[PDB]
């Protein structure tokens, strides 16, 4: 996910498109030594299997909501004025989107809630139009 | 308008990992490192983007303290243990050099055998008055308190190049904002998979290698108005310092046990002669006066005084060195001895047992090199204490970490946090 | 943690089947949301015992992810199929089953039939598969 | 667990044709102490551990490339890609007919990224025209 | 009518994992430094209506994983430590003179290898095995005890090793049941079941007659056993309310430390100030015969138309036949033949003996010494439930004969785990439903 | 036509990855580990038309074997007594009744104070002289590696005894075998198959003779990686077994003594009756017609060449002598008397040995204790291992002289014809139907 940092500080709008297309393509004898020496290999074993746990976790928080084998996925949740009072127009120029996380870092839990009783209507919707 | 969900968004948070070891593709730093890293490695730069940046509290230097002891143990676990030579010595003038004799072990349990070395003075600790005449009787430093390991003869300790690499997920930003003190925003980040080459160089007053300052010379310090704080200067360019050990050393070696080889100094084929080292006066004299100047601006309305250090134990009031292998204790009072508004002869002793990272016990004893030694070093930064109208800053050091920070100090570690959130006009419908 | 992992999963045990399937339709989406470092992982064998636990936390995780996958259930919780129910397996009434009735007995009834359910999941899907492919 | 199962072998001897009307049939079914010595009592514990680990990052590896190209849940999967002849001129029937998939993938293996990235702008086409259902 | 499948069904099938240890953040401590992850404060507990659960408290794999675990932290908390391999040399010993404590000298090693020193020392009878008939008066020559057998490890005297709560708990995707109905005698089924993410705090004290410093009975003394018929099985009294046992060394020691070899001390008993006395635990009178003859009365209703009689244990090594426990360091081996000595359904003072070098375990090959400590020592402990093993057979007299047990410790662990169970979360089912999915 | 993408390929790659060790279901080594019940009836999958390339020399499954087999020798003798304290000054004469001494050291005991007289039998194979020999009725000895390394005991209670092993390949690998017989050990192969495990592999030590092994299907087959570069070693596989009887004719009197707190040193303390050389017996017709089909299966590859048999030239006997282990005794036979031809049993001279520098490393040596009786053993000579002489210069002749060096040549004999490869399931196809 390297190369994902290119985009930092772009205006959000800008990095919005960049991503866009960009996303997906990112997306897509001595080293045995220490892995039996003292407790490098645990270490290691210990980062891989952290990364592996986040990336799950992601996966799994995406399929909650409904957005699994996406990359931008839109919701049927409202945007509300408490969280943000900017207008689309700033949101999305003129900020980027380390300003915009922090902007946002506390209603985080508030728009997840949204977000999985989104998911529980249409599921439920889903299973009515049957 | 509505909400959506975007995965991919380049946000980061501040957060500590395990960083792994490469180098650029017998010596224990290429032993480990095993990782060979890139040619002509990434940089992306980051346009408008300000991050802040604290070169204290920076986990990779707790890390690379941690790997370099983890290393340096690891590396001497496998050797031979000199337990069996806390023996009384009885050691004779020559003709700070004492030829001790002692009864050595052997591969046989019932024999013993008579070895004559020659120790300096600072490894041997005296049992009984000291006679000018006949002999005494002396035991070898730190035997009372722990075993004392011979580092293995095939297995080198020189300091190359490393570099400290992320794993997945995470990317370390570089400051490239020049003249850039510590704890505070950088205006210029540039986003890296591994850290430049580090040499892990060890020493206790001058930064003997490393990178010099892309501009002019920068003071560093936590809290410069803190006494008890060390300030790391780094210089933008180096002074040369040769230093050398003019003894012809013949190396003798015997066996203590099965397998176990035990490696000392025979006899000296020449005169017997003090080590030093050679710094050029000129670089040293320039020097100087640019960081009086900088500390002038730094502590304005006083005189600054560099001093030599406040007496106390060699390991703390002494330069520091490991010159292939010998470990050098240079006496620099005779460079910090001026005031701010063709070479420096520096005496220098050598020791054999060398306690390391400020540990009590796990003494490791350097076998001696044949010959005479020769190293040349570039002085790149200084360590500094202050002693809190004239400001009084002596040569200090001996907390490793501030030798690895000041290599690591332009690094942050940082979480890529690929999801987030934002309004759209779309409704998923 | 990963999958269906919280008490919020495992009360409602001794609860009518309706009754914990209504609440798991609430609850479900909001449950799976939700000097260590030197003692231990360190010298001693802690180290693997954790990685094991972890591993194979994952593993089961994995595997069964890999089952709502294969049979067409792929991000639900409450998938409908199209196999019949066969007698044989269960001769009860459907309000018997979902009335007066916890999910513990009825794992119980049927344990010895899962996997041939399991295997009539699979054949469906594959026929589900081709009907996609035709329509093209 | 991931197409790990050996009863995925057997078909390499068939041609692609005959090796293909194979999935969708078999495929599925097919996916579906002393243990204190062998680990905790050397390095073994951690060796297994690489396996098990290594193992779990190949399957999700392949899971990640299904997702990317729009292909999760499926075994056969049709895409928007076409077929370039440059890649390979042998005709349909042939290629189905007279070969096997050992000599397939060969085949195309110089391709294979080429038409992945392919596979990816394909993906990102459809997901702009979803978007643009609106 | 139609297989719909269901994820986070509410099913769970029994399952063996590895727990991981927790306890009170809030603080040399042996356990503190290991269960280093802080515990919640008011932790989760809910409550399963309605739920009908088979517990056994034998074959509970939890105890078997807190016995590796008190193994292997005592095991890893003695590899530093001094070696005492050197001190096996041949020892001369003369009484002391203001039989349990002989004077003893030898010539123990030194920071150089051409060097020895002359050392006194002051050792317990138990801790020395004669070479040669002993003479009194004479300096007869000893040697010490396990010296042939194995090396002796001693125990850092910076590392304490008194017993502090502990918590198991479950990784994730496990979950521990708990069973709340206070009269279950540790098998079948329980009526009312909870579920824990970890255990409550445990002490591991380690006793070999009577269990200390553990949890009280919600209601009355409940005493379960694997079989009752069968004698063989250990008993485990757990009592409703405990009786307090004061237990005291009375001897104002003066410690003395030597070198062995390069950072490596040794600690030995130097002096006594005061007059030499024998080591004894109090036990409250009144306490100690209630609880008696209730649990008698117990007993009783267990085995109808006998008569309980509880004697002393069977003569033997004293680790088979004393209260052996550990009073701050120091290992107190107590002579409990006049507590047990009813017939049927002011305090009372018990002999004690101290040893040095203890085979923990029964584990024959690695003895640890235990250091000295200065001064004289007192502990006191809360007694929370008995050991007890039936002697039947030829049941002379109609009568049963219960005597003390102990010698394996997972009884004292499986006094308190007898409660919990870990279950693995079995969350994808199936069931019949009405609707079916669309062609 | 498009693009299709598939999941469940029957598509491999080659693949190196770590092969867990399967022993049969019913102390000891090589069951203590490999402890993984292996399958009752296991199944094995012929791929019909199916040619793949196997090559036996540069396979990872005989370098993860080698590593195996140390790692588990060297953990086994760990927890084990440490001889260290007897590097003593030994006093040697001539045994009452020079193969054998008697020899008086002064060992230590459980207090560190004391010593006592021990007198044990040694052989002269397990000791280097210190002072010129026959003075008086005893000289100084010391015991062989003592100056180069520690000797480790090796734990009486834990046997070696080569019992079958299979190797597992892990979930998303599979190990295919060649079937085909008379195939010469790299090329392709016709008929092959998928396992799960391999055979199951005796982990059994020589360094001439191949014992305990598997038979050629067919006819004996030659296989050594260059047969031009006489630098490489010849394995040689046999169709038909020749029995080879092995005996220690001693009845030893094993003593012991405890040399430090729990540290039991055993030594053979007296012999009964007379002493007398150890010694192997191997058929002699069916050695004889053993060596004369090798001979014919050589000169098909080394036409209008004399096939000499030889002995090894002169050297350590670890190099020139054919070894064993026997119940834990080791037995380095003389088999000049067999390599003795050019194209009823034939007794060979063995000398027994106690101190074992096992692989070829240097500063770790292994004591073998002794076993009180006398010690037979029986196998089945399998294969051979030659080294071909390579001289520039011959009179139109080939000498092959016994050879062994590397146990990896001993285990490319039961690995020869495995190959392990990893699962490739996702690949692309065309097709007829669109996405749409
Ligand atoms: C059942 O449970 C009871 C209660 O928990 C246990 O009894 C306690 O055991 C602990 C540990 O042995 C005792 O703590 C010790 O107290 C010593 C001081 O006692 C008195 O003296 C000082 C003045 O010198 C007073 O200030 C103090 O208040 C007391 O009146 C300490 O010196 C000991 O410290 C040693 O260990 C600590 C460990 O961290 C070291 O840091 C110290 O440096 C030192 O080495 C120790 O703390 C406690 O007093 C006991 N309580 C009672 C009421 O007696 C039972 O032992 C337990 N049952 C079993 C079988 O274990
Ligand atoms: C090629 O393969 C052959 C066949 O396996 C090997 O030869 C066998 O080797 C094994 C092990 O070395 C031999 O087994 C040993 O036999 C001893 C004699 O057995 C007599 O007494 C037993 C008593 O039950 C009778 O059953 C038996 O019939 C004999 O009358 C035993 O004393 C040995 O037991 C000792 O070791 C075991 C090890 O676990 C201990 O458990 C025991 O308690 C005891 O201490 C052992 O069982 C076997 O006899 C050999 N067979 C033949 C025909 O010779 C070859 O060695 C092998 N080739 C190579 C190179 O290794
Ligand atoms: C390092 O540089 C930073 C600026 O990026 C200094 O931080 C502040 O500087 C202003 C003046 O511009 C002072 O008024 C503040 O008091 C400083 N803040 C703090 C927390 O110090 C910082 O002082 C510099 N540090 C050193 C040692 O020079
Ligand atoms: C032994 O039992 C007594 C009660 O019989 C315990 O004493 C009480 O301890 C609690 C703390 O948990 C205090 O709040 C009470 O005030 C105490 N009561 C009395 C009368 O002392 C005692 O703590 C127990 N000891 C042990 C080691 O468990
Ligand atoms: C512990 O259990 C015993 C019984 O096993 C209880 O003793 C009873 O106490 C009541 C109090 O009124 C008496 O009437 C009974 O006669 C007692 N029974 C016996 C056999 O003595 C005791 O009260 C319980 N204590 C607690 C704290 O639960
Ligand atoms: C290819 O190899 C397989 C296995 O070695 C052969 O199959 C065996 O054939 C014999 C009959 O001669 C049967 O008794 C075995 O049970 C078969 N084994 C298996 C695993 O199928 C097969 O015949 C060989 N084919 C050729 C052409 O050589
Ligand atoms: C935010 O949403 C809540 C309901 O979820 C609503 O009550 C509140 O008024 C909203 N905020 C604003 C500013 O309208
Ligand atoms: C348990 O049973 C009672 C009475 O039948 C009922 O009221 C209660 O709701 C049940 N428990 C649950 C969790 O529904
Ligand atoms: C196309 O066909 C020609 C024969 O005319 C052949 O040489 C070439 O290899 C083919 N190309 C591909 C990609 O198969
Ligand atoms: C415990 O009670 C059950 C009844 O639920 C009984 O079957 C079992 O035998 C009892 N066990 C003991 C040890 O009393
Ligand atoms: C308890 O022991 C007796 C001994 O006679 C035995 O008959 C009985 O079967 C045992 N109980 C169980 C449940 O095994
Ligand atoms: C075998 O070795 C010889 C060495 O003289 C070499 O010339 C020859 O090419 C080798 N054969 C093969 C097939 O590599
Ligand atoms: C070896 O001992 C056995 C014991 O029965 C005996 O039969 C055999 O003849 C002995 N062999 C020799 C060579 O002494």
């Amino acid at each position: 996910s390297f190369g994902f940092l290119g985009a930092a500080g772009s205006t959000m709008g800008a990095a919005s498109i960049t991503l866009t297309v960009q996303a997906r393509q990112l997306l897509s004898e001595c080293q045995q030594h220490l892995l039996q020496d003292g407790h490098w290999g645990i270490k290691q074993l210990q980062t891989r299997v952290l990364a592996i746990e986040h990336y799950l976790k992601d996966q799994q928080l995406l399929g909650i909501w409904g957005c699994s084998g996406k990359l931008i996925c839109c919701t049927a949740v409202p945007w509300n004025s408490s969280w943000s009072n900017k207008s689309h127009d700033e949101i999305w120029g003129n900020m980027t989107w380390m300003q915009w996380d922090r902007e946002i870092s506390n209603y985080t839990n508030t728009i997840y809630r949204l977000l999985e009783d989104s998911q529980n209507q249409q599921e439920q919707n889903e299973k009515d139009l049957l | 308008l509505w909400v959506t969900v975007y995965y991919g968004v380049p946000v980061w948070k501040d957060a500590e990992t395990t960083l792994f070891c490469a180098s650029d593709a017998r010596n224990v730093w290429a032993t480990h490192c095993c990782v060979p890293t890139d040619p002509n490695p990434q940089e992306m730069v980051l346009e408008n983007v300000t991050e802040n940046f604290n070169m204290w509290k920076n986990d990779m230097v707790e890390q690379m303290h941690e790997d370099v002891i983890s290393l340096w143990d690891q590396s001497l676990k496998p050797c031979v243990k000199l337990t069996p030579l806390c023996v009384t010595l009885e050691c004779r003038q020559v003709n700070e050099i004492k030829n001790c004799s002692f009864n050595a072990t052997t591969e046989l349990r019932d024999k013993k055998q008579k070895v004559y070395a020659l120790f300096y003075r600072l490894d041997i600790v005296p049992l009984e008055e000291e006679r000018k005449g006949n002999s005494s009787k002396y035991r070898l430093i730190n035997c009372n308190t722990s075993a004392i390991t011979q580092a293995c003869p095939k297995v080198t300790f020189d300091p190359i190049p490393i570099h400290y690499c992320a794993p997945a997920g995470y990317a370390i930003l570089k400051c490239n904002n020049k003249t850039f003190n510590g704890t505070g925003p950088c205006n210029n980040v540039s986003t890296v998979q591994c850290t430049h080459g580090i040499k892990p160089v060890v020493s206790t007053q001058l930064l003997l290698n490393g990178s010099l300052a892309e501009g002019e010379i920068i003071i560093r310090s936590e809290n410069l108005t803190n006494n008890v704080k060390t300030i790391i200067v780094h210089l933008n360019e180096s002074v040369e310092i040769v230093c050398t050990r003019p003894n012809n050393n013949t190396v003798k070696s015997i066996r203590i046990g099965p397998g176990q080889w035990f490696y000392y100094t025979g006899d000296i084929i020449g005169n017997i002669r003090q080590a030093y080292c050679n710094i050029k006066k000129d670089d040293w004299i320039r020097t100087l006066q640019r960081v009086g100047k900088k500390l002038a601006e730094h502590f304005p309305r006083r005189i600054i005084n560099f001093t030599q250090p406040a007496g106390g134990d060699l390991e703390i009031t002494t330069h520091s060195f490991n010159c292939r292998g010998e470990f050098f204790y240079c006496n620099t009072s005779s460079l910090f001895n001026s005031t701010y508004n063709l070479d420096i002869t520096i005496p220098c002793r050598i020791k054999q047992i060398i306690n390391m990272w400020q540990r009590v016990g796990q003494a490791m004893y350097a076998p001696p090199i044949e010959g005479n030694i020769t190293c040349k070093s570039n002085i790149t930064g200084l360590l500094l204490v202050r002693d809190g109208e004239t400001e009084i800053f002596r040569p200090g050091g001996g907390d490793m970490r501030n030798n690895w920070r000041s290599e690591l100090y332009k690094y942050k570690v940082v979480e890529i946090k690929p999801l987030g959130i934002a309004p759209t006009r779309c409704k998923r419908r």
